[PDB]
């Protein structure tokens, strides 16, 4: 939906833009994955496990989550809630490496570069390079068009 | 108003937008609407043109063909801060420029 | 390149030139694809020991 | 349903075989798909016919040169290659060149039949030296469909007997096509696709009406489900 | 329709006199005006003249003579 | 821990620094400061007292 | 700013690709073998110009 | 880096890298911003002039210690503050310039 | 929704005062899109005092930036919260947790020079479903003074103009609620007395549906067809909100003494048939 | 010489809401042609049906408070919006709903005609909270093609407008996500004989087979005129 251009980044050196989104990437794939066996109608017995993958991923981490002590109830509102994106915390001097990142693309089905085969929209053809694409977290600034005008 | 690309123009074209093109030549458009015999009086002019009406766009378009326009940004450093263009009628509200 | 042709042709074909320079750059950057990614940007191994 | 038609096309071509057309502005988004569905029949999907074989007489491996010719085997391959020719009826078809003495070989001289219609038969094909260029070869020509690679022709197979060279040739009329869209109004709106085609040929059919045919190409594989 | 003059500097290169001509004879065609030696296509006065240039007979220093003529 | 407006979409991090202060309230540098122009503070040395 | 890298990747040479080492008419033909998707955009080729 | 084989044995040429292609085209960025991406960004200098000793050894797909990243803001800081205190003072010699020519 | 945030988006969320926070811990009995009723929990609710803890929330007003706030109600029915909970959600937030866009889905690739050197393409997709489309709230304020040539009136007899200027105008001068204006029309008909149209006219461009109208005026003034029923429409919403207000804490009140009354002797068939007074 | 017109087999449901559609082998290279034009023209032109105006008795403008319900009327202007209806009989049909009572307002309880077709009876529009907090409104629903704003549908400007009506946003887009993929197919013994694949994904109101049939129709109308001098 979004077309950027990269030739911004290698100048103005801003490249957490491009971890963000890799994660950004990496966390729809766990949010279509629950809402791919939440569409199936299915037992609340696989949610449980696949959630509890989805929280203890990683290094050592502050996070400790019991997810089999909630209820049924409340996993189900949670699969409800989560369906669009596992969201992901990542403090600012704290955060994590690369190595979470492609941990948490092996539990999704996505490639671990983060660059994926691409199809040009007009020709229908195949561009020679791999393309990244991802979820990135964009605001509307306030330097409306029709102020300006 | 804000600029963005025409990455499909020559090197003598500029976008406009429909409003700010209107608003601009407003004054060639009555010379142009009394010469063809459409409108009657300036008010007749102001309110045929106010409504927007098809003849409108097409005499506009005429009008614009060669008209150069002068485009500058705020801080002319250069001799080069103020250049000329030929308009080209857009949709949008955008200075649409070439990219070069 | 459009240099050589401001002193060899004159003003029209470079202007044209730059133009169709212009369209073929856009068209065939487009085609190609280029993207930047953790992937792409290699780390010296031979740093750390230094 | 309520669509709008493309009308006024163009006709103007300043060449012999060089056309350019123009459309009527077409709804968003159509001008890409009809110029990139005809640019694609018109690459590499027509029936047409071109040299597939030649044989040389006395040249055996491909880069082995003879005297009394000015250019090398290379050169003549890619001399007798625009050779540009039309046969009706049978598919494949073989003729001979022969010519000895100095000058020019042109294509005047290559024992026309009457499955050759060869167009601007001037086109150069070697030099002679004084006495000694008596040069004769034979030229297969096939029917085939758009451009076919030498590669494919599988061509390392060692199935050709001594010189039986293949040429890298095209059955494709197009030499090349390229098309545009690009912005154009209505009565109210002012973002309409409107499409413009360079289409240049061989000669062997008229621009014009080359793009034509390949649309009923087109045509003819929706004909099967078209609801009418 | 003419953008550049390229053909106006490469024999007549004034970029002065020259639009001042151009000025003195497209005043004149829009008040008072008579018909072009030149086919039209929807344009104004304002770009005639240039193209005027190009066929040879109407250049610069065509028209501080032809000053004299009319 | 978790608490019920938690527990309603829970935000999974990579904390490996386990935080021992709190995020203090962030208006305190306000709050606080009114708090003494204001107060009704006995024999108050900062204060409209 | 973006042309100058599409042209870069106009003009480069790999070592082996799709459609090398052949010969061609002229510059029409090379745009028939790019098109057509039987040739690689750089290649090693030998063409006729004028 | 492209190591590619050609009938047989491999061989090298010039590398097809993304980020390589911006910088040796001459698209965007130079050499200085690709080292700062990959290899050390440099020993910065303190505001008042001196170097510090201990240069950052982090890039920044790295990850940076937060001393690294206090130290490397007011190398930053002083060149946006020149670049926006500058707008006046040069313009204004431009002034000078036009009056007396 | 940010995908990828910090984990300080609920402490910057909650700090602020911006949204709602559940001042005692309890439980839900009343939901509303504009006021929020909850039963306080019984052990915490100090004695003398046996209410129960009402939210008013706020609606579209007009910001500094001329931005809209509004409150959602982001609870449902028979649900228990905590002290210092969350309970509501106003602008740029959702379940008491920051959120100031949107999350898209960006591909990093030069296309035709439309993301030239810092342009950005946008699907279409998107403005279909109007993910980005934002409320802004913008405020006219007319006055009447009075010059030498006699006070302005606000009547709505002016020369010059047409009736369908006025058919959005009611009969007193003063546009409804809703009406969808156009640029350059009139809100509000005020004439300078010969008269000069002195009325506020919408600035050119601008054009939407009026939200709101406020009138103030000195005491011992006249009051006109519209001024009089706005007041009246003031003081019976007023009149709804305590009235309400009031029925909210008796049900609480006859709760607590029924609880009271439950034990140390009632009379079963008072309890059942007779009313509660 | 020949080309192998191609035909249409096992058009099967999945679903119910996306189909997988095949076609007969195609000739060498002419599986992407196909396969462009045909996903560009699904995406770009389909006859869908969409709702354009709603009147609710009870409020005044769309930045209102309904009582009773419990969230704001703009979301039940964009849960009208992603509702996706079915009309067979005529093009413009108005709907109207009368809910009351504590308990979600799903779209099965709609005042269903045999003129319409309701495909997601679950659709949840509002949710009543209190015992007595009776809703009523009336719903426009037209067929069209494209993304129409609200902003050129206003272009009437015939002042019919009353206070009670409410504009909403229409999306007569019935298709969503398209996919295709090119098969070697095996047939008698040629080899550029391939088949062709199209993965649909629908909102449940178009049939596969005649959509592919229109769009199939509308590209051979928009050729007729190309193959002309």
């Amino acid at each position: 939906d979004i077309v950027l251009n990269p030739l911004g980044v290698p100048s103005r050196m801003n490249i957490g833009q491009i971890l963000e989104t890799h994660l950004g990437m990496a966390a729809k794939g766990i949010g279509d994955k629950i809402n791919a066996m939440l569409k199936q109608q299915q037992e609340v017995a696989k949610l449980r496990e696949f959630i509890q993958r989805a929280y203890d991923l990683g290094a050592d981490v502050r996070q400790k989550v019991d997810l089999s002590t909630f209820s049924d109830e409340e996993v189900m509102r949670l699969a409800e809630n989560l369906r669009k994106g596992m969201p992901i915390a990542t403090p600012v001097f704290d955060g994590a490496k690369e190595a979470e990142i492609k941990e948490l693309l092996k539990l999704g089905d996505l490639p671990t570069s983060g660059q994926i085969r691409l199809y040009d929209g007009r020709t229908g053809e195949q561009f020679e390079r791999p393309v990244t694409v991802g979820y990135m977290y964009m605001l509307k600034l306030n330097h409306l068009v029709d102020d300006k005008m | 108003s804000v600029i963005t690309v025409g990455p499909y123009l020559r090197l003598h074209q500029c976008g406009l937008p429909k409003k700010m093109a209107l608003e601009l030549f407003k004054p060639f458009i009555y010379g142009k609407l009394e010469l063809r015999g459409l409108a009657t009086t300036i008010k007749a002019a102001k309110k045929m043109v106010e409504r927007e009406e098809a003849v409108v766009w097409d005499i506009l378009d005429e009008v614009i063909r060669e008209h150069p326009v002068l485009l500058n940004r705020a801080p002319t450093l250069h001799r080069l801060g103020i250049q000329a263009f030929e308009p080209v009628l857009i949709e949008g509200k955008a200075i649409q420029l070439h990219p070069l | 390149m459009l240099n050589t042709c401001y002193r060899i042709l004159g003003l029209k074909p470079t202007v044209i030139f730059a133009d169709q320079i212009m369209y073929t750059g856009f068209a065939y950057a487009a085609r190609s694809g280029a993207s930047v990614g953790i992937d792409d940007m290699v780390i010296p191994e031979k740093k750390h020991e230094i | 349903t309520e669509f709008l038609k493309p009308r006024l096309v163009d006709i103007e071509q300043v060449s012999s075989t060089h056309a350019k057309v123009t459309l009527e502005p077409l709804e968003r988004g159509f001008g890409h798909t009809l110029g990139n569905a005809l640019r694609r029949i018109l690459l590499s999907s027509m029936p047409g016919c071109a040299v597939t074989e030649v044989e040389i007489d006395g040249v055996l491996h491909e880069y082995s040169t003879k005297e009394g010719v000015q250019e090398d085997i290379l050169e003549i391959l890619l001399n007798l290659k625009g050779l540009a020719v039309r046969v009706q009826g049978k598919d494949e078809v073989i003729l001979t060149l022969n010519k000895s003495g100095i000058g020019p070989v042109t294509a005047a001289d290559i024992t026309h039949d009457g499955d050759v219609e060869i167009v601007k038969p001037q086109h150069v094909i070697c030099h002679l030296t004084d006495e000694n260029a008596s040069i004769s070869m034979r030229i297969k020509v096939q029917r085939g469909r758009g451009y076919v690679p030498a590669s494919t022709r599988h061509s390392e197979e060692d199935e050709r007997p001594i010189g039986r060279l293949l040429v890298d040739a095209c059955y494709s009329p197009v030499e090349r096509i390229a098309y545009n869209v690009e912005a154009a109004r209505v009565e109210q709106r002012t973002d309409l696709d409107k499409l413009v085609i360079e289409m240049e040929t061989n000669g062997t059919i008229d621009p014009e009406e080359a793009i034509r045919r390949a649309a009923t190409i087109l045509a003819e594989q929706l004909e099967a489900f078209v609801d009418l | 329709a003419r953008v550049t003059v390229q053909d106006a500097v490469e024999k007549i290169g004034n970029r002065f006199d020259l639009v001042l001509v151009a000025a003195r004879r497209a005043r004149q065609m829009q008040v008072g005006g008579k018909d072009p030696l030149v086919p039209e296509e929807n344009d104004k006065t304002t770009v005639i003249a240039l193209r005027e240039i190009e066929e040879g007979l109407i250049n610069n220093q065509i028209l501080d003579v032809r000053e004299r003529q009319e | 821990v978790y608490s019920y407006t938690e527990k309603k979409r829970i935000r999974k991090d990579f904390g490996k620094r386990p935080q021992v202060l709190d995020v203090p309230y962030l208006l305190s540098i306000q709050l606080d400061s009114f708090q003494k122009f204001i107060e009704q503070d006995p024999e108050g040395q900062y204060g409209l007292e | 700013q973006d042309v100058v890298l599409g042209l870069y990747y106009m003009t480069r040479d790999c070592v082996n690709a799709k459609g090398e080492g052949m010969v061609l008419t002229g510059p029409k033909e090379a745009e028939r073998l790019y098109r057509s998707g039987l040739a690689s955009l750089h290649a090693r080729v030998k063409v006729r110009i004028t | 880096e492209t190591v590619i084989n050609r009938d047989g044995q491999e061989e090298k040429q010039v590398s097809f890298n993304s980020i390589y292609m911006m910088a040796d085209s001459g698209a965007r960025g130079s050499a200085a911003q690709i080292r700062q991406l990959a290899g050390m960004r440099g020993l910065m200098a303190k505001p008042d002039g001196s170097i510090i000793e201990t240069p950052i050894t982090a890039n920044f797909r790295e990850g940076l210690n937060v001393l690294q990243y206090f130290i490397s803001t007011h190398g930053a800081r002083k060149g946006l503050a020149d670049t926006a205190l500058k707008t006046a003072n040069s313009g204004y010699l431009t002034r000078r310039l036009v009056d007396v020519a | 929704k940010p995908l990828v945030g910090t984990g300080m988006e609920r402490a910057v969320a909650v700090d602020s005062g911006v949204t709602a926070v559940a001042k005692r811990g309890g439980v839900v009995q009343y939901v509303d899109a504009s006021r929020i009723v909850i039963k306080v929990n019984e052990d915490e609710m100090y004695p003398g005092e046996a209410g129960i803890d009402i939210y008013n929330l706020t609606k579209y007003t007009r910001s500094n930036q001329n931005t809209c706030i509004n409150q959602m109600p982001c609870v449902s029915l028979g649900e228990p919260v905590e002290r210092g909970d969350v309970l509501a959600d106003g602008p740029s937030t959702d379940l008491g947790e920051l959120a100031l866009g949107q999350n898209m889905r960006v591909a990093f690739m030069p296309w035709n020079g439309y993301n030239f050197e810092d342009s950005i393409l946008v699907s279409e997709r998107v403005v279909q479903e109007d993910r980005f489309t934002t409320i802004h709230i913008q405020e006219l304020a007319c006055v009447s003074r009075d010059t030498k040539l006699g006070p302005e009136e606000i009547t709505a007899d002016i020369p010059n103009v047409g009736e369908a200027a006025l058919s959005k105008l009611d009969e007193s001068g003063i546009v409804y609620i809703g009406a969808e204006v156009t640029g350059g029309d009139i809100l509000v008909g005020k004439v300078t007395p010969d008269v000069k149209d002195s009325s506020l006219r919408v600035p050119n461009g601008v054009s939407g549906t009026v939200i709101d109208v406020q009138v103030f005026t000195r005491d011992g003034v006249e009051k006109d067809k519209r001024a009089l029923e706005i007041e009246e429409m003031q003081l019976k919403q007023a009149k709804k909100d305590l009235s309400e207000e009031l029925q909210i804490l008796e049900a609480g009140l006859f709760s607590r003494i029924r609880a009271v009354l439950v034990a140390g002797g009632v009379e079963a068939e008072k309890l059942d048939k007779l009313p509660r007074d």
